[PDB]
């Protein structure tokens, strides 16, 4: 999801559903690559609960 | 609000985004025995 070879043109966004599996967000929360992590309806510590 | 229950707004959000999300539930509720106590008081002399 967040490490394929290339994106799409945001005119024909791509959409990958994710199901049937763990998440870990703090794997991304950790990473000190992003310069943008904003949650509209959870907070971002609170998606590990 | 995002939530009629009050421990799924706390579960998902921090100490600030709730505050703005919680204040409603207590300003909707609050005006909702606010009504319903006057709503008896006013009965209450009915029946008196
Ligand atoms: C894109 O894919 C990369 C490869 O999977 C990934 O980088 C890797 O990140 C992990 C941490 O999740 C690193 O793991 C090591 O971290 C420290 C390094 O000092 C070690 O002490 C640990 O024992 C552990 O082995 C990898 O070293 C790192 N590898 C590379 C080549 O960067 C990225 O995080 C991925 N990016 C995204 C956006 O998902």
């Amino acid at each position: 999801v967040f490490n394929a070879t290339r994106f799409a043109s945001v005119y024909a966004w791509n959409r990958k559903r994710i199901s049937n599996c763990v998440a870990d967000y703090s794997v991304l929360y950790n990473s000190a690559s992003f310069s943008t992590f904003k949650c509209y309806g959870v907070s971002p510590t609170k998606l590990n609960d | 609000a995002i939530s009629s229950v009050l421990n799924d707004i706390l579960s998902r959000l921090d100490k600030v985004e709730a505050e703005v999300q919680i204040d409603r539930l207590i300003t909707g509720r609050l005006q909702s025995l606010q009504t319903y106590v006057t709503q008896q008081l006013i009965r209450a002399a009915e029946i008196r």
